[PDB]
């Protein structure tokens, strides 16, 4: 960390270093925004932290998918049970909500056990589709199990 | 293994490569459920799968009818997906921020009853300390009040204590009244009432008319019905990934997402800012009071195709007059469209009368300004503005003098004394007129009791039209 | 490898230092149609080997810009 210079004389001796600057910290006379506080229950239970020690949080269009997800928004609640023979039935639910596309019901009954295996019922239906009237040897083998009874119900319990 | 042999038989997924086991998954489910109509055809059974996909979605959409408009649900998803229409609208490029507080309104209420004064409460310390009353802290400009307010004294306590948290952050309290605050316990009966003037002069009111008449209720609005947030699903007009989903809506309208309406009438308190940066501009169809893009429901009445009305009733011109002389902002809708319309959005501060001299008659028409709350957003911000800009100043070399030219030059570019200037001087300079007088405190020198006295610009409402016919000119 | 590199370009004095390009090419080999030798016709055979191009040092090349 040493310029490079020559031996002092009566000649003239130029060299070169960078100098530390002058600044002068500019002026800039910001505005306040309009910040508003909204309030209001946003959760499903009532903390026990009193509110003197409890936080606000600030929300833009950027970080609102930040805000739902660390928020922990846990509903749990019991519902009527629709998908038996009973009307007097009920069946509790588990939600876990990371974000805006878990209010939409693939979200939501994709959290529900009772409702992943019918999806799956669902999607076991649809790749059956496809293949299914494209060949027409498939309704020979139905008649084939129409005969075969006593193996074909050996292979639905597996 | 005749299982094994469909799928090698069937040469698209045959040597067990990839959807060996989804489509082995497929076969087998769809022979349990064949043995209620024995039928071998396939294009029958490309149907057959069709009616076990019909009778599917009778066991699905049923239960997700139920998993979802629950009360714990419904009023945990119209609170939070009512703030994403709060945050979409919102311009926050343009200086514009919104904390997030979570309480109870139940929790509210004990935690004025916590402290022996406002001044020391725990929504003080959200509300001034740590914003207005905080060096460099960003202000508060208003109070969305995410309640649904009765009239009994659990809700006329609380707004007793937030007229007075009001009146010392400057900033009002926006929230809604219920449907039980008129008395009517289902909403949609609001037009069947013939008189609600004698509706609010009921002894069960006392706790309001008393609210009414108190000074600080001028930082207190109550805003309009209700809106509808969420369009219900459908396989075609707004389907789901992977689902033919359709939201079976009873009769029952507290099915749809209703949202709260402190949340629409504070985005045009922000869409009002982020386009003049004041807020006078929130009463007008055409003129910032407009709540548009309102979710629309077109379903089949009794023989017509109509449409679910975005707010749950059809607000009339004289009964909105009626709510804005008592104290409402209400909100009627444009109806047959998707918009809606804010037209007065009157505090619930009563204008008092007072008696017939030449003040007398001229300070009615003065404190009937204060109760209006357009003209309140006009001075809130004379108090975040000048609380801000007086307080670097705090150890300096001033005088009196230099005290009454540093606010004086300061106003005067909010201030647009003309009697018809364009649409955008008055509401870029929404003051007309602006009176300093600063004075002294003796004693103690060098404390300065000044008097801002701004006046703002008029806007319009009411004519008479008195329409005839001269016959000749 | 490079710490006494490293150690160069951190140094103060080391701002009157420019390290050039790859290389360049001088002289293209004769040939008995284009550029021909007098009373002779000479096809330089140029291998794979392209160390056989008179290729010179750019240190001549962006002085020629410095000057230009």
């Amino acid at each position: 960390s040493k310029e490079g210079s020559v031996a002092p004389k009566e000649r003239i001796n130029i060299k070169y270093i960078p100098a530390t600057g002058d600044a002068q910290a500019e002026v800039a006379e910001v505005e306040l925004p309009l910040k508003t506080l909204v309030v209001g229950d946003f959760k499903g239970h009532a903390e026990q932290t009193p509110l003197e020690e409890r936080a606000t949080v600030t929300v833009d269009k950027n970080n609102f998918e930040a805000v739902m997800r660390e928020s922990e928004l846990k509903i749990t609640a019991t519902v009527k049970n629709k998908l038996t023979d009973d009307e007097n039935a009920e069946l509790p639910v588990e939600l876990n909500f990371k974000s805006l596309a878990d209010f939409a019901p693939d979200a939501v009954a994709s959290q529900v056990p009772e409702l992943k295996k019918l999806i799956e019922l669902r999607e076991a239906l649809v790749a059956l589709k496809g293949p299914l009237g494209n060949i027409p040897a498939f309704r020979e083998r139905l008649q084939s199990l129409l005969n075969s009874e006593e193996s074909r119900e050996k292979l639905l319990a597996e | 293994g005749s299982l094994l042999d469909e799928i090698m038989a069937q040469t698209r997924i045959a040597p067990s490569e990839e959807g060996y086991d989804i489509a082995k998954k497929g076969v087998a489910a769809f022979i349990e459920n064949l043995m209620g109509s024995q039928h071998s055809a396939e294009p029958v059974n490309k149907s057959l799968v069709d009616q076990m996909l019909v009778e599917l979605d009778k066991k699905i959409s049923a239960q997700m009818d139920e998993i979802l408009h629950n009360s714990q649900f419904q009023a945990m998803e119209s609170a939070w997906r009512g703030l994403k229409l709060f945050v979409d609208r919102t311009d926050f490029r343009e200086n514009n921020k919104v904390e997030i507080l979570h309480v109870t309104k139940d929790e509210l209420l004990e935690d004025f009853e916590f402290a022996p004064e406002t001044a020391q409460s725990g929504l003080y310390k959200h509300v001034y300390s740590a914003g207005y009353g905080q060096f460099g802290g960003e202000p508060v400009g208003a109070i969305i009040g995410n309640y649904a307010f009765t009239p009994s004294t659990p809700d006329m306590k609380l707004l007793q204590y937030m007229g007075a948290l009001g009146a010392m952050a400057h900033a009002p309290f926006i929230s809604s009244v219920g449907p039980e605050f008129f008395g009517i316990d289902s909403f949609e009966e609001l037009p069947n009432i013939k008189d609600l003037k004698s509706t609010f002069e009921s002894p069960k009111y006392t706790k309001w008319r008393s609210l009414r008449e108190s000074e600080d209720a001028r930082y207190l609005g109550l805003t309009a019905p209700r809106f509808l947030l969420r369009v219900p699903y459908d396989p075609i007009e707004n389907p789901v990934k992977s689902f033919n989903y359709a939201e079976n809506v009873s009769a029952s309208h507290e099915h749809y997402l209703w949202g709260n309406t402190a949340f629409a009438f504070a985005t045009r308190l922000t869409d009002s800012f982020a386009k003049y940066r004041w807020c006078p501009n929130i009463i007008g169809p055409q003129s910032g009071g407009a709540v548009e893009d309102l979710p629309v429901h077109v379903f089949e009445s009794m023989g017509a195709l109509q449409s679910k009305i975005p707010t749950e009733v059809l607000i009339t011109d004289r009964k909105e007059f009626e709510l804005a002389e008592e104290g409402f902002i209400a909100l009627t809708m444009r109806k047959g469209s998707d918009n809606a319309a804010f037209f007065s959005a009157n505090s619930i501060q009563k204008p008092k009368v007072f008696p017939n001299t030449k003040e007398g008659k001229e300070a009615e028409t003065n404190y009937k300004l204060g109760t209006q709350l357009p003209y309140m957003m006009i001075i809130n911000r004379l108090a975040h503005y000048v609380k801000v800009l007086q307080r670097e100043q705090i150890g300096a070399w001033k005088e009196r003098q230099d005290l009454e030219r540093e606010l004086n030059s300061w106003i005067k570019q909010y201030v647009a004394d003309q009697e018809n200037p364009p649409a955008d001087v008055r509401s870029r300079r929404p003051l007309r007129a602006a009176r300093i007088e600063v004075m002294d405190v003796e004693g103690n020198p060098g404390w300065y009791q000044v008097s801002l006295s701004v006046r703002p610009h008029f806007k319009y409402m009411g004519a008479n039209f008195e329409l005839s016919l001269v016959g000749r000119l």
